[PDB]
């Protein structure tokens, strides 16, 4: 069919990483239909990387405590969890992170190995007391979307290293609504109004085409099966 | 200070409107002698010029004269003296 | 102690039912009915007897009778209803429109008692501006003119 | 003023509106100890 | 009250004679005074064909061919496109 | 029931009334 | 109901005001007699009554009431009608007492009315009058509540007054759930052509069924399509025979107006749930499924009826015909060729119903007008346009047109010469602002028609087709709703007690054929006797499945609904179930209106009154306390100034709005002026 | 205000003849007329150009109060019917059971400046009777907050501290990252969790522990255990304003506004109004407060009460018969007998359902209707007046889930019905009440900044205490509350 | 992480309907994704569905036949139950004349070419033997519901009666997703889409009109930016 009308997505940019996209007009209601599936999808479908299984030796037992620094452990793990880490080996990496004497460890003390790339090496990760020894052995392996402590998958699969969360998705943050957009001439036309907020490894910008670039691939599948079926066609780009 | 955006008939937030007027009983017959003023301005254009001088701030496309009044209030664009 | 007590009893049935109302809502209604007070004696000083009159005109004519030989008019409080507060005002008006309009009236010309339009019963029915809210003077003839640092630009 | 939460202004018609707010609640005066009292 | 003014009809009437007082001064001086003169557009009083004359002077037959001169000039779609939704 | 049209309505009555309800419009 | 209805106010009778808070009561002697839940619920409380079922008029004009002697313990079956007086002196048992199967009572000790409405224990040896069913201290109206028992008499009350208000739908499905008075007291409402001498059909039609007797003589009964009723509802028959079948006396061969195969029905059935979507149905709203309104399940016809008369006139006589002054042709493109529209024209607001015109006279033409005639060279056409344009709002097929005529011989009144009317319809939609309500008094303007995507769905995709509030629920009193909602569900899936190892506990009294019941099947639960609480459960455990494997309602009555809008299920299961709900006759058509410059008073010069023109609505004295309160006074001024008197405000502010120039400003009031005029009429001088 | 366009295009029809005038699309005012009686398409779009900031008023008969006139901004709607706010139904006392409201319209300069300053709905938050406010969020959208303010400990993912075998487990790097997880299955919205925000002002306590000065909120940081739930509410409130994590009961939240409202700007408290009233909604719905009457729970011991009094009641009708008391003596016995019974069947009802019972947790919440509605719902009704004014002695003994009887509900409906009378009679003489007061004080105007007068009452102020403190006086907030000191107040 | 993207096989369970399988898919997906299908497929499936019928002794909707047992409303819900699919976009018009007694089903609706009643055995009007049943019925090309056109609105006689549409092919959409979810985190969903069209077009056909929708309009967010 003849669209009756076209969709546009006029991206408007807030501060640098939490840019607003709208779209407008769509038939009613068409705002729901998408606006959720796009919500999961950026959530939940653009690879990453993040840390996975940090270890501090010293720490052996007791998941609390680490000598010549302020944090305890938990401190220590929420910091590392929101370090933005881009990598493009698929292939779990670990990296090395050391600082002796007393001082403020930052992201850029972690010395990355080949192939990771750190997008935020000014991070305050923790500081030590008095000539204090930080051994940290990070593993970066890159995954979709979130995935929560992965317990061991065997009995013990090391004392030394201790799971954490990990939040592969680029994007941080996504939230809509719907609005009613011309009623009366348009006919109670939709209005979708996207909010995505993404740590700075990519732009929003990038984050929404990818997403949707995986939807309209997952879309496929359906399409494929009767190519001479008339659908609601929007007109040339 | 920065805690959000009006839209529509909110804006300008009384709240910084009232910063100017004593109380609010004179804003409205202020922002309401300037709205006249604006209209008259409006209407004699028609014939020559008059001492009628408005708007002051660029106004929108199709924008009532109130509203006009009001923002032109809160930019500190005129000046009353109560009866 | 008549205000106080007349206050914390009609408090009283409305924190009963579990309500709120201010108490100045309350006084200024109050204040109403303590406004008059009663002529005992009147002295030699142009005032009927068990009559009511105004406690604010009563200091005035004491204030002028002190001058010009001493009559001071015995006065008392009086607690008047709200009714009969009400319709003893100053605006015949105002004071036809609430009960017995017919007797209200006919007396209030055979007394030929001017009305001076200041209360809101009285402009609100002859068109005229209210004297309340954005009706009086010192908001209703507000003058408006673009500041001269503006006029100079635009 | 109880509504604006600043100094009340210098036209309210403050006898109306406490006659107002007094005889608003009344219908909810269910009960001498009550609306007649 | 079927007698009273329709309240639309009343500003419709103020804007059909201005736009008549327009339609005829579009045209010369002794036509649009003509027109007046003669459907009482000015003074509410039709003035007769030789009254009219004597205003200018003329006679009842230069009266009445500047009136049907005028009245042939006015019936046009040109200048009858702004009227003819008055009625 | 005794009404011959009637779509057979099953009930939970668990009395048995004895009088019928009368002619409605007999007031 | 209006008959049936007992009015304390009237000529002889006491009138509102004068009577006392006293008589609006329910003395205990109402009982059985005149029903004590229903009654109008505005200021008229107590002064209009029903009568109870079973009640009959005494011939002095007193109610008598049935009654079932007994003696010794026996109940008997001697009938007696008790009136008000004797039964005072008597012992009055209660129906639902445990009869031994013979007359005799089982326990010892019975419940009992003594003689000023004391409720007791008696031993069986006094007792000597019980109720001869119950449900006997109910009207007819009320009978038809299910689950009454369990409802507030406020809602019952609502449930009562708003159960007469539904509109005849185009559909007109019977409810799953009921009580025994949907049949009886639909065949006594009048509308439903009866079967007067059994017999067999001849031949039917949608007008017409032709019954040849038993012997010999036949009839035909003359079906009512589409009369307009009193206040503007269909009133179809379509019969519901065929052409071979046997009609027994008495039996019902019409349906009427909300009567299905016979029975009442004021309403659909239709599945919803108990949560509270998104706000919308907030505090006494409700959301509605599309699917309403895509298969029409709730549509109203109505039948309006214009009418407009010629009449005879001083300066002539009026005249109705195409003949019209000044107008096009397209506006009179409908009408025939003599005045009155073509059956079938659609129309709007605005059309011309009936082309009538009538003599004017002269008047002093204006002489800008004089010279606009003169250009275009039109007549004078002295005769005034009167013409039956269709008033506002209203639109709609026109289905038929009845013409008198004072030429063809049809009295009229004098000074009249054709009355002509003219029947327009219209199948109203349902849409949001009107007022559905089930039978549980729990109303509510529509609040918002969702689409059918994103209703909340079962698990089969079956979306739900309204969606009450909870909060509206509990506060109220009325879990009739929520009880009528599980056994409406039972009654729709259809249950199969499994009686496998002799009967479960809970049906062990329920009655037979109920162990198994079909999909879609109705039931009755009668209104002082019918499903216990522990029945309903019993039922809802066993409710067999649909279609799959399948029971989509968990014992509980609830189940888990996918979310249609964002996607997700919802955390909680929520209750869904089939609620027979109504259309109240208070659509938002009927309601809207609007005014910025209509017709005027001829005494005051105010604006009309009242939607039958346009009018304007009330400004009274709250209304002024308000604004003034607000210190609102220029917009006080205008309110009661140049929106109601100022005479030559009005025309003065129309020209400054419609040429942009400011609002005037108001001159002095008209009322004023009235009233001035009126005090010096009486000698009083007012300067 | 919603509005139906088919109404606003009557009301404007002479604003939208100038402008369709003055727009090309009509040669004169006549055809402009004529051309909204036929509504040709354009004029819609011409109407929305002229309902653009032209405030509308909203009467509700009966105007009880000053703020049964509102003055919105209206917008168009389909349909037919007014789309009214949901958060002003308390003010207008205006539920949806088909009540109907009035569009009035202004005109002058003056008038819509009056109606755009003074009579704006979001200026008018607090109740000019008692400075409470009324925008304040109720029915639906109380139960929403409360649901989603809640905390349910031994719920899903929680802070399960227990090191040697595993971490922590509970803590998340923040909300952004919560919010992660409870859209995947881990963590429930109101599992008790330890987040470490960025963007909330953290209590008081707190706030002077890390920071001392003031931690200015903006861009730092600190951990506090809450739920997910407590964080996304105080995400609606400003960020200036402290944490709050508690219940968000009705009472809690009048307080908030209140605070909000004494002490921000009236366009913030509007604003955060709206948006507690959009979380409130969305969060109800997903609490699924829903009443199957497998849900109204009968206090299970329920006979064995009534059989008790049954019993106490019973020897007291006996001694009756004996004569040792009269009739008036027996009454007044079984009405005390029944109360004591109906007190025992709502403690056993109250202690008996489960604290997330649905027709439980709308009432305790404070959303709507108090114990006694839920006690006559399973449990007892209790006694039923007579229609004279006593108790009836029978007396009821059945909620409305069990069903009544007959004669119970018959006598039910004796209260029923004086009830609906009294109401109407009331209404009718709170309205004369009203007319005399507005009568009595219609010129009582403030006119002068200050009399500079001396005297003025005095008032409580929390009478001391017997053992030595300062005990609030209960009625302070509307005799202390809102006033001007004559005198200072002065310590020790 | 899950490198294996998704697959739609199907199963079929009759002619009218059919059950979808997708998987895998990310956690949490599955729902969203059966929504979106759902939402698609019940609201912009273009179909045909009548508009506007004529019969002879009829001159609006509010009358009675001669003859026929029911009336013309009557006919009217029940012609707007029929299910038929056109193949152009030009309003085509189906005839149906009848006499004398009988049922009148849709079978004896004689399509013009190129559309196709997909039950005849559905019941319209049963007559008698003075009943003369003549209507024409008029079909087009639609998507969603829509309306009665009024008349004045059109250019039509006073013969015509307009009637409501339902342009949707399909009839009821369910779905479950079967979430594995392990203590390995490996997870994926399982969508599970079930389908019954109201068998004007078959389920697959439906669905790869939905699909092209959604294709289009995600391709819209997708490099546009
Ligand atoms: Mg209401």
């Amino acid at each position: 069919m003849l669209i009756s009308q076209r969709p546009t997505l006029s991206e408007d940019v807030l501060t640098d990483n939490r840019s607003q996209f709208v779209i407008e007009p769509l038939e009613p209601g068409f705002g729901y239909t998408l606006g959720n599936s796009l919500r999961r999808t950026l959530l939940s479908s653009i690879p990453g990387a993040a840390v996975t299984s940090i270890r501090i030796d010293g720490v052996l037992h007791e998941f609390t405590t680490v000598p010549g620094v302020k944090e305890d452990v938990t401190e220590i793990i929420l910091n590392l969890k929101s370090l933005v880490v881009s990598s493009e080996e698929d292939e779990p990496v670990t990296m090395y992170l050391r600082k002796q004497g007393p001082g403020e460890v930052t992201a850029g003390d972690i010395v990355p190995p080949a192939g990771v790339t750190v997008h935020n090496p000014g991070m305050h990760i923790a500081t030590l007391n008095d000539k204090g020894k930080l051994e940290v052995e990070l593993v970066v392996e890159r995954g979709r979307g979130y995935v929560p402590a992965v317990q061991n998958r065997a009995s013990g699969a090391e004392i030394g290293r201790i799971p954490v969360d990990s939040i592969y998705s680029p994007v941080l943050k996504v939230t809509y609504k719907v609005d009613a957009t011309r009623v009366e001439q348009r006919t109670d036309f939709d209005k979708l109004i996207l909010d995505v907020e993404t740590k700075n490894s990519i732009s929003p910008r990038d984050a929404l085409a990818s997403a949707g670039k995986t939807l309209v691939e997952l879309f496929g599948l359906a399409r494929e099966l009767n190519v001479e079926a008339e659908g609601i066609e929007i007109g040339p780009s | 200070g920065g805690y959000d955006t009006p839209l529509g008939i909110t804006n300008p937030p009384i709240d910084e409107l009232l910063d100017r007027v004593s109380s609010k009983y004179a804003l409205v017959i202020y922002a309401a002698k300037r709205a006249r003023q604006i209209n008259d301005y409006y209407n004699q254009l028609g014939e020559g010029i008059l001492e009628y001088v408005g708007p002051l701030v660029e106004p929108g496309l199709q924008e009532k004269p109130l509203s006009i009044a009001l923002r032109e209030i809160h930019a500190d664009l005129l000046e009353h003296t109560e009866g | 102690e008549v205000q106080i007590h007349l206050v914390r009893e009609v408090q009283e049935v409305y924190r009963a039912q579990g309500v709120s109302i201010h108490d100045k809502h309350i006084e200024v209604i109050v204040r109403q009915m303590l406004r008059r007070v009663t002529i005992i004696d009147s002295g030699s000083t142009e005032f009927l007897p068990g009559s009511l009159i105004d406690r604010a005109e009563f200091e005035a004519e004491n204030r002028r009778v002190v001058a010009e030989g001493g009559e001071p008019a015995a006065g008392r409080p009086v607690l008047m209803g709200i009714t009969k507060a009400s319709l003893a005002t100053d605006s015949w008006l105002s004071a036809a429109s609430f009960q017995e309009t017919t007797r209200v009236l006919t007396d209030a010309a055979i007394n030929c008692r001017s009305d001076k339009l200041n209360g809101l019963k009285e402009n609100v029915i002859i068109g005229k501006l209210i004297p309340a809210g954005t009706g009086i003077n010192r908001y209703r003839n507000i003058a408006v003119q673009p500041t001269e640092e503006a006029r100079a630009a635009a | 003023s109880m509504a604006t939460g600043k100094l009340v202004d210098i036209g309210e018609a403050v006898g109306i509106v406490a006659a107002q707010s007094i005889g608003e609640p009344g219908t909810q005066l269910t009960m001498t100890g009550g609306l007649p009292r | 009250d079927s007698e009273a003014v329709v309240a639309v009809d009343a500003v419709s009437f103020t804007l059909l004679q201005d736009q008549l007082q327009s339609v005829l001064d579009t045209l010369s001086e002794r036509e649009a005074g003509v027109v007046r003169l003669r459907f009482g557009l000015t003074d509410g009083q039709p003035r007769t064909l030789d009254e009219i004359g004597q205003v200018y002077g003329v006679t009842r037959e230069r009266i009445r061919q500047i009136e049907s001169k005028t009245m042939s000039k006015l019936r046009h779609p040109s200048r009858s496109q702004v009227l003819r939704d008055y009625l | 029931n005794s009404v011959p049209g009637a779509p057979n309505r099953v009930s939970f009555a668990k009395l048995r009334e004895p009088l019928e309800v009368p002619g409605l419009l007999d007031v | 109901t209006h008959k049936r209805r007992l009015s304390a106010l009237g000529p002889g009778g006491l009138s509102r005001e004068r009577a006392g808070l006293e008589v609006r009561d329910v003395h205990p002697s109402h009982y059985g007699r005149m029903c004590p839940i229903e009654t109008p619920e505005g200021p008229n409380i107590g002064l209009i009554g029903s009568l109870s079922v079973y009640a009959r008029v005494n011939p002095f004009g007193f109610i008598e009431t049935p009654y079932r002697k007994v003696v010794d313990g026996v109940v008997s079956d001697e009938i007696v009608y008790l009136t008000a007086d004797e039964e005072d002196r008597h012992v009055v048992a209660q129906a639902n007492s445990p009869i031994d199967a013979d007359g005799r009572f089982v326990e010892p000790r019975v419940l009992v009315r003594r003689k000023a409405g004391e409720v007791e224990y008696v031993p069986s040896s006094e007792v000597d009058y019980m109720d001869v069913s119950p449900r006997q201290m109910v009207s007819v109206a009320t009978a038809m509540i299910p689950f009454l028992e369990h409802d507030d008499a406020n809602r019952a009350l609502m449930g009562a007054n708003m159960q007469r208000q539904a509109v005849p739908l185009v559909r007109s499905e019977a409810p799953l759930v009921g009580t025994g008075m949907e049949l009886r007291a639909a065949i006594d409402a009048g509308d439903v052509v009866v079967a007067e001498e059994s017999g067999v059909i001849e031949e039917v039609s949608a007008d017409y069924i032709t019954v040849m007797h038993d012997n010999g003589t036949r009839r035909t009964y003359r079906m009512r399509k589409f009369a307009r009723s009193n206040h503007g509802t269909c009133a179809n028959q379509c019969p519901i025979v065929d052409a071979g079948d046997r009609v027994e006396a008495g039996q019902v061969i019409a349906d009427g107006p909300c009567t299905d195969d016979g029975e009442m029905a004021l309403g659909k059935n239709l599945l919803v749930a108990i949560m509270p979507w998104e706000g919308h149905n907030y505090e006494d709203a409700i959301i509605l499924s599309n699917r309403l309104v895509e298969e029409d399940v709730l549509t109203s016809i109505h039948i309006e009826e214009h009418e407009i008369d010629a009449r005879d006139t001083k300066l002539g006589a009026e005249e109705i015909t195409r003949d019209i002054p000044n107008i096009s042709d397209e506006v009179l493109a409908d009408l025939d060729e003599r005045g009155i529209v073509r059956i079938g024209a659609e129309v709007r607001d605005g059309d011309i119903l009936v082309g009538k015109v009538t003599p004017k006279g002269e008047t002093e033409l204006t002489p800008e007008e004089r010279l606009l005639r003169a250009i275009f060279g039109e007549k004078a056409r002295e005769v005034r346009d009167t013409s039956l344009k269709v008033p506002h709002g209203e639109s709609g097929k026109v289905i038929g047109i009845r013409v008198f005529s004072r030429e063809d011989e049809d009295e009229l009144p004098a000074g009249v010469n054709e009355l002509v009317r003219v029947y327009v319809a219209q199948k109203r939609k349902i849409s949001d602002g009107d007022k559905l309500a089930g039978r549980h008094g729990n109303k509510g303007v529509i609040g918002k028609i969702l689409p059918v995507e994103d209703m909340p769905f079962l698990a089969d995709g079956t979306p739900v087709d309204i969606i009450l509030n909870t909060h509206g629920v509990p506060r109220r009193m009325n879990i009739g709703q929520i009880l009528e909602t599980h056994l409406g569900w039972c009654a729709h899936s259809g249950w199969k007690v499994d009686a496998a190892k002799g009967v479960p506990d809970w049906a062990a009294r329920l009655p037979d054929e109920l162990l198994e019941a079909q999909p879609n099947a109705i039931v009755s639960t009668p209104v002082f006797d019918g499903a216990q609480e522990a029945e309903l459960q019993g039922l809802l455990s066993c409710t067999l499945p649909n279609r799959d494997g399948d029971v989509l309602v968990d014992a509980d009555g609830k189940a888990m609904l996918f979310d249609g809008r964002s996607g997700e299920p919802f955390p909680y299961p929520v209750t869904v179930g089939y609620m027979y709900i109504m259309k109240l006759h208070h659509l938002v058509d009927d309601k809207i209106h609007a005014r910025s410059t209509g017709p005027y008073s001829m005494i005051t010069q105010q604006p009309l009154g009242g939607k039958a023109q346009f009018g304007g609505q009330r400004f009274g004295e709250m209304e002024c306390w308000a604004m003034q309160a607000y210190g609102a006074a220029y917009t006080l001024q205008e309110l009661l100034t140049i929106k109601s008197d100022d005479t030559v405000g009005r025309v003065k502010v129309y020209e400054a709005i419609v040429k942009g120039e400011n609002i005037p400003e108001p001159g002095i009031p008209e009322s004023f002026k009235v009233l001035l005029k009126e005090l010096q009429s009486l000698c009083l001088n007012v300067e | 205000c919603g509005l139906p366009k088919l109404m606003a295009l009557e009301l404007f029809k002479p604003f939208v003849m100038k402008r369709l005038v003055d727009l090309n699309h009509a040669q004169n005012i006549k055809s402009a007329k004529r051309m909204v009686e036929r509504q040709r398409p354009q004029v819609w779009d011409v109407l929305e150009e002229v309902i653009a900031e032209h405030p509308v008023l909203l009467n509700r008969a009966p105007t009880l109060h000053r703020l049964g006139i509102q003055a919105f901004e209206p917008m168009l709607v389909e349909g037919k019917a007014i789309q009214l706010h949901p958060l002003v139904c308390e003010a207008f006392n205006a539920d949806f059971d088909g009540d109907q409201m009035a569009v009035h319209l202004p005109l002058s300069a003056e008038a819509q400046a009056e109606a755009r300053i003074l009579m704006l709905s979001s200026n008018n938050i607090l109740s000019p009777a008692s400075g409470r406010p009324l925008a304040m969020p109720r029915l639906d959208m109380v139960t929403g907050l409360y649901y989603l303010t809640t905390e349910v400990p031994g719920d899903t993912g929680e802070y399960q501290p227990a090191s040697g075998d595993h971490p922590e487990t509970g803590v998340y790097s923040s909300p952004a990252e919560a919010i992660m997880a409870a859209d995947r299955g881990v963590l429930s919205v109101r599992a008790k969790i330890k987040v470490r925000l960025t963007q909330l002002r953290p209590p008081v306590e707190i706030e002077a522990e890390l920071f001392g000065h003031s931690g200015w909120q903006p861009g730092d940081a600190w951990m506090a255990e809450t739920t997910l739930g407590r964080v996304m509410f105080n995400e609606l409130l400003p960020l200036g304003y402290p944490f709050v994590n508690k219940q968000m009961h009705k009472k809690v939240q009048a307080a908030i506004i209140n605070d909000l409202a004494e002490r921000y700007p009236m366009i913030v408290v509007a604003q955060t109004v709206d948006k507690l009233k959009d979380a409130g909604f969305y969060w109800a719905t997903r609490s699924g407060v829903t009443v199957s009457m497998a849900d109204v729970l009968v206090p299970p011991r329920k006979k064995e009460i009534l059989d008790h009094y049954e019993e106490r009641a019973d020897k007291v009708e006996k001694q009756f018969q004996r004569g040792a008391l009269n009739h008036d003596e027996r009454n007044e016995a079984l009405v005390e007998i029944w109360k004591e019974a109906t007190d025992e069947v709502g403690q056993a009802l109250r202690e008996h359902y489960p604290d997330d019972n649905p027709i439980i947790t709308i009432v305790d919440s404070g959303a709507t209707g108090n114990f006694t509605q839920t006690r006559t719902l399973a449990g007892m009704k209790g006694l039923v007046t007579n229609p004279k004014g006593e108790f009836i002695p029978r007396p009821v003994k059945s909620s409305f889930r069990e069903g009544l009887t007959v004669l119970e509900y018959f006598i039910n409906t004796h209260g029923a019905r004086k009830g609906l009378a009294d109401t109407a009679l009331r209404t009718a003489d709170s309205g004369y009440l009203t007319r005399r007061l507005v009568d009595v004080s219609q010129d009582v105007i403030v006119r002068e900044h200050d009399c500079q007068t001396e005297r003025g009452i005095v008032v409580e102020l929390a009478e001391r205490a017997p053992d030595g403190t300062l005990i609030r006086d209960p009625y302070i907030e509307t005799s202390a509350y809102a006033r001007t000191l004559g005198t200072d107040a002065v310590d020790e």
